[PDB]
């Protein structure tokens, strides 16, 4: 059963999650708002 | 895009209506009126009490 | 104050247009902005339609929508089921409520004018 | 009208010592009575909990805890049942 | 059949009614469902606990309330056991004595 | 706007009347259990054997078969849990990486569950950091 | 010997905690649908606190009350 | 000697009863009378 919901995790973070990631990988900041306000900056063109 | 932040207060405010949405008014229009005008004395003060 | 309203086959179209502008008529205070109205599609449904108008007001602008439901498995004679919201608001206003604030038109052009004022020029 | 086509929608509910689920016995018999009335219903699962709703032109006109209902069979001494098939009867 | 042979006048003709043909399925606890078996086993089980804490209160010296009673519980579940093997039943009987 | 103001008052109004009916809740049973304990109470010096002999075996026996039905629900609930936690663990590797790992955590706690519930969530995550 | 009628929490009783958390989410579930059946309730709300945020007034009990009077029959 | 019964059973027996109960339900034993006692003797040893 779990299976089934680690494919449900895999499809959700393939389009989502992996993106979040990759621009987290990217910022690498000293300050978590610095990265606060980048995830939001990356988000909205991506949301759009 | 102009974005938005989240000061206190208004969430207060809410808490208090879903309370009284918590007694499952009837009449809601009127209802939810006189629900401010309740806060306008009782509920705004306590708000600011309670904000700490 | 409000107009009162036909049957489902007594309605047609353009009664329909001609009740709500009348309708429109009766709000009164700031009636100094002055209401015209457009047509707007029908919608069809399984057993039913709706149609639908909306309003629009000079003197930045107000507007209105109108809705009205028509009863295809329901007899001619059933009278007609509207319902009107401001294009702000999430409320299904209904004729027979106490009226509209006209105050709210106000309110909704000065909101305008705010994020006129507000604009991000994320402009092309 | 005879062979309506109907959606009804069904909220699950604790069954006596039991977990609050979607359920369908009573509703079964209620289905049955609709079928032997002529009519085509269509069921879905409401999140709100114990409730029956009847449902023709998108228009909506019931409400019924299942509990509150005969259980299997054609419920046809089940009183509610026939209020149903009026309602039904009345909608046309 | 031989009070049959003796005298059928007395029976031959019958017209009984509908009710009650049910013939027996042996239902078993692996083919029940989960609540049937459970109600099974712990309407016993739930006589014996009842009995056994009820009336004894149960505490052994040294232990914790919890582990003595839980343990007699335990054996006195065993010893009245409707199918245990009976000769051990009455070595947790003496156990338990 | 519109959205966002949607997204932020139907969170708060779930929460809040979450908490009310706890609160409501937790105030009945308190009152219940009290009326219990002083039922217990008197009987204790009332009782005789049927009675305690009959009163248990209903508890028990109604008791069990919610404790039952409440466990298998927990089951499907620990399920759930279960993919939060997969889900937790996925983004685990990622924080493999680990700088902004010990912060980040957090944040992913509530990204678990907030990915389980829809594929639009991630606006959710930009106001609840 | 020493004698009590200990005050027992639900918690401690897990057939009563569990009959509150039942309780508590059957009571969640109903207000929900109850304001599920009254959207209308939420949509007031929901549109002062839009055009509240589009204002930004930091005297947000100002400008609902402001809102609400007017509907005040 | 201070609890009543209800409360005596409820506190010191149930949780750890209804615990091995459910375990002998995903046994579904060909005698649960059985299984629980022995379980219970395996157990509480360590489980207080």
């Amino acid at each position: 059963q779990s299976v089934p919901l680690r494919n449900y995790l895999m499809t959700y973070v393939m389009p989502t999650l992996m993106q979040g990631l990759n621009e987290c990988c990217k910022v690498r900041p000293e300050d978590p708002v610095d990265f606060l306000a980048e995830y939001l900056f990356k988000n909205n063109p991506e949301m759009q | 895009m102009s974005h938005i932040q989240i000061p206190p207060g208004l969430t207060e405010l809410l808490q208090g209506y879903t309370v009284e949405v918590g007694q499952q008014p009837p009449d809601l229009v009127d209802f939810a009126v006189e629900y401010f005008t309740r806060l306008r004395e009782a509920r705004r003060q306590e708000s600011d009490t309670f904000i700490v | 104050k409000n107009i009162k309203w036909l049957t489902h086959g007594e309605f047609t179209p353009e009664k329909g247009r001609k009740q709500i502008e009348k309708f429109v008529s009766t709000w009164e205070f700031q009636n100094r902005w002055v209401y015209y109205a457009d047509f707007i599609e029908k919608k069809d449904l399984i057993h039913s339609y709706h149609y639908i108008y909306r309003v629009r007001w000079s003197a930045v602008s107000a507007n209105a929508l109108f809705t009205i439901k028509f009863n295809k498995s329901k007899p001619a004679d059933m009278p007609v089921d509207v319902s009107y919201i401001f294009e702000n608001s999430e409320l299904l206003q209904r004729p027979g409520e106490i009226r509209f604030r006209e105050q709210w038109l106000r309110d909704i052009t000065e909101t305008k004018h705010i994020l006129l004022e507000s604009i991000p020029f994320k402009v092309v | 009208p005879a062979q309506a086509v109907v959606t009804l929608r069904y909220g699950p509910y604790s069954a006596v010592g039991l977990s609050v689920e979607h359920r369908t016995y009573r509703l079964q018999g209620l289905q049955a009575v609709l079928a032997k009335d002529g009519h085509q219903i269509i069921l879905e699962q409401i999140e709100d909990w114990n409730l029956v709703e009847l449902v023709v032109n998108e228009e909506t006109v019931f409400q019924c805890d299942i509990q509150e209902l005969e259980f299997g069979g054609d419920g046809k001494l089940d009183p509610l049942c026939e209020e149903a098939r009026i309602a039904v009867l009345n909608a046309f | 059949l031989q009070k049959f042979m003796r005298s059928p006048m007395q029976y031959w003709n019958q017209k009984l009614p509908r009710k009650l043909p049910p013939l027996k399925e042996s239902i078993h606890l692996t083919s029940l469902p989960l609540p049937g078996y459970l109600e099974q086993g712990t309407a016993t089980s739930l006589i014996k606990a009842m009995n056994a804490a009820g009336n004894l209160k149960p505490k052994l010296p040294f232990l914790s309330v919890r582990r003595s009673v839980l343990l007699y519980i335990a054996f006195h579940l065993k010893a009245f056991n409707p199918k245990g093997s009976e000769y051990s039943r009455k070595k947790y009987k003496k156990k338990l004595e | 706007h519109q959205s966002t103001v949607t997204s932020y008052l139907e969170d708060i109004i779930l929460n809040t009347e979450e908490r009310t009916a706890e609160e409501q809740a937790r105030k009945e049973i308190e009152k219940i259990a009290e009326e219990i304990n002083n039922i217990a109470y008197e009987m204790e010096n009332r009782r005789t054997y049927l009675q305690s002999e009959e009163i248990v075996a209903e508890l028990v026996y109604s008791f069990l078969i919610p404790e039952v039905q409440k466990d298998f629900v927990k089951e499907k609930v620990r399920n759930a849990q279960r993919k939060h936690i997969l889900a937790a663990h996925e983004i685990i590797h990622s924080n493999t990486e680990t700088m902004l790992e010990e912060q980040v955590y957090k944040e992913l706690q509530s990204e678990d569950f907030e990915l389980e519930e829809e594929a639009e969530s991630l606006d959710s995550e930009v106001p609840t950091v | 010997p020493t004698f009590d009628k200990k005050p027992l929490v639900w918690g401690e009783d897990l057939e009563l905690y569990s009959k509150f958390l039942d309780r508590k989410e059957q009571l969640r579930l109903s207000h929900a649908s109850y304001l599920r059946h009254h959207p209308e309730a939420q949509a007031l709300v929901s549109d002062f606190l839009l055009f509240l945020l589009l204002r930004r007034p930091e005297d947000v009990v100002t400008f609902a009350a402001e809102h609400f009077r007017p509907f005040a029959a």
